[PDB]
């Protein structure tokens, strides 16, 4: 019988939202008896990662994002040619000894988009400006080392560690001010929000309070208002926007303070249909479609086919937004926009689809899974080429790759098929080519990926049993326990405990697979 | 004709063959078998697999002195009758609990009307029944029961001599039998309207006491005002089926009162520039858009035009419209909900001035 | 500029881009990026051909919209569609399959009409007094439905 | 006529909630371009002073601590004589070099204890102690200032100040614990929540964060549960439990984020139970609805449960932990008595309300003045006769100003001459409500000397606009709209009455 499949198919909905979404990006095992204490404050490590940079270098680094990267900070700053004025002050007041609580915010705003300058940047061009040398002086790892070696990240990191601290200087808890939330969406375009998520989760809770602290709800601006107010307003909406999208894309269960009330498109004080679609309602309303799928994956209940339907039409509709979107190439910002917006709808149709291969299993379900796989794979193929490989740096192809090369594994285990081989053929084509800077992330979605692959010759060499009730496999069991340890290893009644407290061969082969592969090694 | 390839055939495409064959089931009827078919249990379990998005139209009746749900056509045929336990067992077949139930009045006699609500109070449940149909002593029997219909979401009232003394706030009278209780209104969340002339005649069309509408249906009605209209809080939609000429907002009255402008001079500031992006999907075809210009205004004034434009025009989500052969003052929508499909226009060749305010950026 | 069409069987056929754009997935396969093939798997060369002869038809018709859910209902039943799709029940699902995977709405609309008047028109007492897929129904109940019927 | 009375008590429910609560205590005139930013972080002040601290009188505070602070930490921390070992490792572990996160969220636990042994601590005791003079060598202020003039309120707030910095250290943003919330609740006894209004928001709102993170929504015990998961359940209820009371008393339009989910072991339960009902009351503030009179009355059969409760209850004399729980149960339901007669007087007009209204604050009174004398003068330290004691007196101040009485005069005597009698470590918060109780004393003078006028629709009095424009000032000087616009870019002879009250009686002197 091949009638084991449906049940399956369900269980991937559990293993895709506690494996590939909580369990390797949202999870760091803490030991607070361990971690080494902040006695050095980053005082002395940002010190140097402040005056390491020149000024002719922090020019360059604007001019890079002046004429490239403009749709990721233009809805959060506005216009960039405002900030050359600010990089001016910055250093001429690099030179006083009394600074003021603004213009530190302005500094830290500064070295927000010195790092997304730092990671949007391609190998050339930053090894031309910047030097690997002085940094093997400092940090004492191997000199061969290169910034396509892996050096790239670090000097991210660092920049990113340096706004952080720069933010600290201000106390900015006892100062609530934009300028924080801000900052906050410019460091959540890089990977940081994927190296410290409780950290990023912490920021995001003071970027909720502060955003709230302003208690303003309507973006529309009134009659009676100065145009100063207007304009405070519009700038204000586009960060509300910008910032639930990056809410939404931190979400699981140690992030308890949502922001989301902003209702999704046709099922909520946030009506969203009411504001003048720039970019950044844009993007929250793909990445609206995008939480009204992945809500079903823990859930026990199964969605209804008028809601995958209407996301289907309205999917349809962005689709031809984004094709009348109609800006100016020569000037490449559009291009990177229309990149952004054409990756993300391909993304939320293949998550469309994969829910109706699986909860309902329609009309060449699995066939429209392949066509938006090749999609995907044509939309990051392409940008292999010249000029344009950093495109491939934006978060999102980190995220959406992970979600398709674990299905189209998993279900190469249980279904053998000619185009879902060549497909896995392509896809592991594609995940040694992506770039480097997702660094030991992307490595561990390799190994997630050889794991399962390991799964289907566990599958093949052993024979289906039979209770009549229910069916057994080994296969089945190392699914359900890769569940049930990371569900363990997201229990903090044990880090409660640790605060105010005192303290058959079916068997054999299921241990014998999970000491050799242990699920475990894609924890951060 | 095969029914058995047609039923391994998959879900949604068997969905769009039942959407083009919704009343017409047979075509004078052999009404016997026409019910054990396999397409029809067909029908009516992918009809309760998505919300009940097919025909919906399922009545409780007491024909042949049982109280059976009775499926009407088009044209108010009786098409399909059955028993609440073997609807209730291929429901479950279906499903491997409904709630959603239409009850007219106008299709029933009273004195059954009477016995069709004691028995069905009386029997099991006086419950899963989603929709009730207005359009005078059958009507207050109905009211005084609606107190105890747990889980209704519509009302639909039909011409005006009904609508006036029920849904309008004119009254405030000292009859608590015959008008609501209060407790029907809190969850009330759709209202559709038919059969009537005019809404705001002989008062004011004021619908501030049904708190939570999310949507409104204005069908086959001669002369609205939406001047006259104010609506609640937490408004979401609007629809507006086959009408005559009707009135809209005074917006642009607004808009000719801020700028001191003349409207000839207005006539020549409304540019049409924008139409060769977006709306050549729309396929309109007749109502050519125009927007305002960007040089001919400053920046805060045009926020301050779309400040007036969202005034009488507070929370609104989508307004569907179809063949209402003319409007009179001059449609000036937002952009916001043009921009995606929320606006949507759809048989008016007789409409032909369309403005759009807003940024297409 | 022409763009290639691939069938199952393997058969590559080319039809003009404007041509192509009748199809809701062509417009949206091909703009990717401007700085030609697209593969449909599982369709027939025969049945790929008869579509493609269908987007030659139509090529400056209006079809009333996407969202408009009234005037699918009042069904404007085309002559040339009408003569077009007259086939076996075979070809016509094989079609109909085609249009749902190039999300044709025109076509699949069509197609789905003329189920629709086929499945309308069935014969009474006949084909409808015989249910064939019996499930759900206990030889008791259909053998008292059979002792209700006289 | 003289229809103004019923109109003006329902304009003291809007002056209460801007004026008295969150003008007074809960706003800071902040100004970002010339507030330093501290680049050394505090490392140079808490850096002496924590080495200004010595071990003796750290095991001397503690034990203090232990004999007669007991209802104030047993909500938070338990028992205290389980924190002396904790204390110990401290002691030993302050010479090494490196440190752990978890080291340094014990030692921010004991040195909010630490926080809360400084702020009730009696002057004598606290003088044999503690020195005056490296104070102020620190300092640089004058040598001849002493505690009583307001040393000992500068040494909690440095303490709570060295507190915040050992949570800095430990980069508590990027390392959740229940710690913090302990540490923060023994941090909320103390009137650090009204020094730094807008810093304790952002703290309870990272307690907030670290209490969810754990998701436990119900605290009974099961019978297949560990009984060490069990008695882990029951303490983070009492931690719930009273987080949710410091959330209450920290509420206003600075802080958004609340806690608040339940609705309306037997000492911490009374204690929330009777600030919900506290909370029940006081929602009514800055509404413009009003209670209806059967919710007042089961709010009266309630507080007459709580009140034989209390009066079920018992103390002790040789143990002044209890008569220390015992006044702050009775200080607390006579807060809630006396608040529910006051809405019985302004919102219905009932009969016998006033007299119950002078009633209670004779009992508020003797409360009090019954910790006038020696062994329990610390008893009047506690925040809660610092919020009940400014609403008393704006509220029998404002009444004076516009109904005359001999016994509401008697009443208004008795607050003045108790207001100047209250400790020294409320400092500007008393000397801003003296400030305010003398202006409305100027305001009455004011509504004596000047006729009440009316055009024939409604009235007219300097008094009226005066009291009108303070609540409009307070909310115009509580918008964040103008920090907004400077974040984003850097872009009649009655008329001379008020403007010349307006001069002299300013009313930005009572903020912060």
């Amino acid at each position: 019988s091949k009638e084991y499949l449906p049940d399956l198919l369900l269980f991937w909905q559990n293993y895709e939202y506690w494996i590939t979404n909580i369990g390797l990006y949202k999870t760091k095992q803490r030991d607070l008896t361990r971690t080494p204490a902040n006695l050095d404050t980053d005082t002395e490590e940002c010190m140097f990662w402040m005056n390491y940079l020149q000024k002719d270098q922090s020019f360059q680094l604007m001019n890079f994002a002046m004429e490239n990267l403009g749709a990721l900070y233009f809805g959060s700053i506005g216009d960039i040619s405002e900030l050359y004025l600010r990089v001016e002050q910055y250093w001429d007041r690099r030179a006083d000894k009394n600074h003021s609580v603004d213009g530190k915010y302005w500094d830290a705003l500064i070295w927000s988009v010195f790092t997304m300058c730092i990671y949007y940047m391609p190998v050339e061009k930053l090894a031309e400006i910047f030097s690997v040398y002085p940094l093997h002086e400092y940090l004492g790892s191997n000199k061969r080392l290169n910034w396509e070696d892996g050096m790239q990240l670090v000097m991210c990191q660092n920049f990113a560690r340096c706004s952080l601290f720069q933010l600290k200087q201000c106390d900015f808890m006892a100062h609530p001010d934009i300028r924080l939330v801000q900052a906050y969406l410019i460091l959540a375009t890089t990977t940081f929000p994927y190296d410290e998520p409780l950290l990023a989760n912490s920021l995001l809770t003071q970027c909720i309070h502060t955003f709230k602290n302003f208690h303003v709800d309507d973006f529309r601006p009134l009659l009676n208002d100065d145009p100063v107010e207007s304009i405070a307003k519009v700038t204000l909406g586009r960060i509300f926007y910008r910032l639930c999208g990056c809410d939404y894309l931190q979400s699981g269960p140690r992030k308890p303070i949502a922001l989301h009330t902003e209702v999704s498109s046709l099922l909520p004080n946030v009506d969203v249909y009411r504001e003048e679609n720039s970019t950044e309602v844009l993007y929250w309303k793909i990445i609206s479609l995008d939480r009204d799928l992945d809500q079903y994956l823990n859930k026990s209940s199964k969605p209804p086919l008028k809601t995958l339907d209407a996301i289907r039409r309205e999917l349809d509709i962005f689709q031809y937004k984004v094709d009348s979107l109609e800006e100016d190439f020569r000037s490449n910002n559009s291009r990177f926009q229309k990149f952004i917006a054409l990756f993300q709808i391909s993304t939320v149709s293949w998550k469309l689809f994969k829910m109706y291969l699986i909860y309902y299993d329609t009309a060449d379900s699995l066939l429209k899974v392949i066509h938006y796989s090749k999609v995907i794979i044509s939309l990051i193929v392409n940008n292999f080429h010249a000029k344009s490989e950093f495109f491939n740096r934006h978060p999102m192809v980190m995220q959406t790759i992970t979600r398709v090369v674990s299905f189209i594994s998993f279900y190469q285990i249980f279904v053998e098929s000619a185009a879902v081989k060549q497909l896995l053929v392509d896809l592991t084509e594609l995940t040694a080519n992506l770039p480097t800077i997702f660094g030991s992330k992307l490595d561990k979605l390799v190994y997630l990926t050889e794991r399962l692959s390991k799964l289907k010759l566990l599958w093949d060499k052993v024979q289906l049993l039979d209770s009549g009730d229910s069916f057994y496999h080994p296969v089945f069991k190392i699914l359900q326990n890769d569940i049930k340890i990371i569900e363990l290893k997201n229990d903090e009644m044990f880090s409660l405990i640790k605060g105010l407290g005192s303290l058959s061969d079916f068997r054999t082969i299921v241990e014998e697979f999970q000491s050799e592969y242990n699920i475990s090694d894609i924890l951060s | 004709f095969n029914p058995v390839r047609f039923l391994e055939l998959p879900i949604d495409i068997r969905k769009e063959v039942y959407f083009h064959l919704d009343g017409n089931f047979c075509g004078l009827e052999y009404a016997f078998w026409l019910r054990y078919d396999c397409l029809v249990l067909d029908c009516f379990k992918v009809n309760h697999l998505y919300d009940g998005t097919l025909i919906d139209a399922l009545e409780w009746t007491y024909l042949d002195n049982e109280l059976r749900l009775a499926y009407f056509n088009k044209a108010s045929m009786l098409e399909v009758w059955y028993t609440f336990k073997e609807y209730k067992k291929w429901v479950i077949d279906s499903v491997a609990n409904v709630s959603n139930i239409q009850f007219n009045i106008d299709n029933l006699t009273p004195q059954l009307v009477d016995k069709c609500l004691s028995i069905l109070e009386q029997k099991d449940l006086f419950a899963t029944i989603g929709e009730v149909q207005f359009g005078s002593i059958s009507v207050i029997r109905t009211i005084r029961s609606m107190e105890s219909m747990k889980s209704l979401r519509k009302i639909t009232v039909r011409g005006e001599k009904l609508y006036e003394l029920l849904i309008n706030f004119h009254g405030f009278r000292d009859n608590p039998g015959k008008t609501i209780s209060y407790i029907v209104k809190r969850r009330i969340n759709e209202i559709r309207l038919s059969r009537m002339n005019q809404i705001s005649r002989t008062g004011l069309a004021d619908f501030t006491r049904w708190d939570n509408l999310q949507k409104l249906v204005l069908s086959r009605v001669a002369y609205i005002d939406l001047n006259s209209i104010v609506f609640p809080k937490n408004f979401k939609s609007l629809t507006m089926k086959r009408v005559s000429k009707i009135k809209w907002w005074n917006i642009e009255e607004n808009i000719l009162k801020e700028l001191k402008v003349d409207k000839r001079t207005f006539k020549s500031l409304y540019i049409k520039e924008d139409d060769s992006k977006f709306t050549k999907f729309f396929n309109l075809r007749h109502t050519r858009i125009k927007e305002l210009d960007k040089s001919e205004i400053n920046q805060i004034t045009y926020l301050r035009c779309q400040a007036i434009v969202w005034l009488s025009f507070r929370t609104l989500n989508h307004i569907k419209l179809q063949n209402v052969s003319e409007v009179f003052n001059n449609i000036i929508v937002p952009r916001a909900l043009f921009d995606s499909k929320r606006v949507e226009i759809y048989r008016c060749e007789k409409i032909s001035q369309v403005l759009v305010i807003g940024s297409r950026s | 500029s022409n763009v290639v069409l691939v069938s199952g069987e393997g058969e590559r056929f080319t039809v003009d881009k404007k041509i192509a754009e009748r199809s809701l997935l062509l417009k949206n396969y091909l703009n990717d990026m401007h700085d030609i093939v697209m593969p449909v798997p599982n369709v027939r060369s025969s049945v790929l051909q008869k579509v493609i002869e269908w987007a030659e038809h139509h090529r400056d018709s209006n079809f009333p919209d996407e969202d408009d859910d009234d005037s699918r209902k009042s069904a404007p039943v085309d002559s040339w569609d009408r003569e077009f799709l007259k086939v076996d029940q075979e070809m016509l699902y094989e079609i109909i399959l085609a249009a749902n995977y190039l999300n044709i709405k025109p076509l699949l609309d069509a197609g789905c009409k003329v189920v629709a008047e086929m499945i309308r028109g069935r014969s009474p007492e006949e084909i409808r007094r015989t249910f064939n897929i019996v499930n759900d129904f206990t030889p008791e109940e259909e053998a008292a439905i059979r002792r209700e019927n006289e």
